[PDB]
């Protein structure tokens, strides 16, 4: 009977943007939302407390607000950043109230400013087995989008950034390797979407 | 102040029973648990208002809970099943009014299998920077490629000379199916580390890539020609090269 929806389902923006998470829930009377990060392989923390009495809780970057005539209830995160990304959790208090309700959950991803995008693709050298030959798109801008691609022993990895804080410097990295024989590394990429001006150097 | 559960990852074959232990020292009235699905969001299975007191959620087929005391609420497994595959969390909460809030514990990864013969410790290998990279960019990406595992139970970290680093590293957040069509595929998990061209090109930089991998306990039989899979670190290593 008692419903959390959370819309929408998968949010990704650009770093240095306000975002706007919606929660919506059925029924009234008295109860309280709270709202949850988890990142990923780990627990719930709880970010905001918002009572049925109140309107406006703020912590940091987080603005919630609650709009209880409606059933909408609003988490705001302004200027957000890379380290934002998480999956978000709307749970609203049962009528009892005894026990806490939750929505299925807001997965978002703030992608990363790249300053001067160099996309390239280079292979790496084994280590412990003949051939599976490992290697790296990586210095891509946060618009390029990296396909699982399609072959019996080809597998593509999601996106991936990291950060040298030693050298202020960010990178995008998606990792590709195989067992097979027709397949050289750098032939995973190419079936996605990639900037035609990637450096394809060969080993 | 907080609330813990134990264990953090459990392996089941079908029809084993298992008790998932949840305690807290918030003298914390309320208590409940509840089960994560991806696309299901956390479902309550059951709660308890007070000591003594136990009540059913929306779904508490297949589980049992006792309330002995205020501090601890155990959820145990009857008969486990492979749909019972799921992360476990336990939350607790002071009282009844809506000024309290619920804080969870950690969760418990448990996997349900028919035979644990499909339980595999990863196999690790550090592949070392491309030539390429380093001409073009005087930068040395080193990638970890952790294979072949199951279950998804699994830490991997960085260390260089003898230091845990997190400065340039990024793991995948989550593990990629080899067989991405069945329930029991084994996994893989991939995570890279980037230095300076001229730090990976001095010999005497150690990089360790290890991979902690949660699988059997000591007590379980096993059959099987292969040796055990038990909780166990798989390591590979790196040194620079000029």
């Amino acid at each position: 009977k008692q419903e959390v929806t959370q819309i929408p389902a998968a949010l990704s923006v650009p770093e240095g943007e306000n975002l706007v998470l919606n929660c919506s829930f059925t029924d009234s009377a008295i109860y309280n939302l709270q709202w949850f990060r988890q990142d990923p392989g780990k627990g719930l923390t709880s970010l905001l407390l918002i009572q049925s009495s109140q309107r406006e809780q703020t912590s940091g970057r987080l603005n919630a607000s609650l709009d209880k005539s409606s059933g909408r209830s609003t988490l705001y995160i302004a200027a957000s950043q890379p380290g934002d990304s998480a999956t978000y959790l709307c749970a609203q208090l049962n009528q009892a109230g005894t026990a806490l309700i939750f929505g299925k959950g807001t997965t978002l991803s703030v992608s990363s400013n790249i300053q001067n995008p160099d996309p390239a693709v280079y292979q790496l050298r084994d280590s412990k087995s003949s051939d599976k030959s490992v290697c790296l798109f990586t210095d891509f801008d946060s618009q390029t989008n990296v396909s699982q691609s399609k072959d019996s022993d080809v597998y593509i990895t999601d996106k991936c950034v990291l950060d040298m804080r030693s050298m202020d410097f960010k990178s995008n990295s998606a990792v590709a390797w195989s067992n097979k024989s027709d397949f050289a590394c750098a032939n995973a990429f190419n079936n996605s979407i990639i900037p035609e001006d990637t450096f394809f150097p060969s080993p | 102040a907080g609330v813990t559960q134990t264990p953090k990852f459990q392996v089941l074959k079908t029809g084993q029973s298992m008790t998932l232990q949840c305690a807290q020292d918030m003298n914390h009235e309320y208590m409940s648990w509840y089960r994560q699905d991806p696309g299901m969001g956390l479902r309550l299975i059951h709660y308890s208002v007070g000591a003594g007191i136990t009540d059913q959620g929306e779904v508490p087929n297949g589980y049992n809970v006792s309330r002995s005391t205020t501090e601890d609420f155990p959820l145990r497994l009857l008969s486990a099943a492979p749909s019972q595959t799921s992360v476990y969390f336990c939350a607790s909460s002071y009282g009844t009014g809506i000024n309290y809030g619920y804080t969870f514990g950690s969760g418990t990864r448990l996997t349900v299998v028919e035979d644990l013969n499909k339980v595999f410790p990863p196999e690790v290998a550090v592949f070392e920077p491309s030539e390429a990279e380093i001409s073009h960019t005087q930068k040395a990406t080193l990638v970890c490629l952790a294979t072949g595992f199951f279950p998804d139970h699994v830490e991997l970290s960085w260390w260089v000379n003898g230091k845990e680093v997190h400065s340039g590293v990024c793991t995948d957040p989550q593990p990629l199916k080899e067989q991405p069509a069945l329930n029991d595929s084994r996994y893989a998990l991939s995570s890279r580390l980037r230095v300076s061209a001229t730090f990976w090109q001095n010999p005497r930089n150690h990089f360790r890539c290890q991979v902690q991998f949660y699988g059997l306990s000591e007590n379980d039989e096993w059959t099987q020609d292969r040796a055990k899979p038990v909780t166990q670190i798989v390591s590979a290593e790196a040194w620079g090269r000029a």
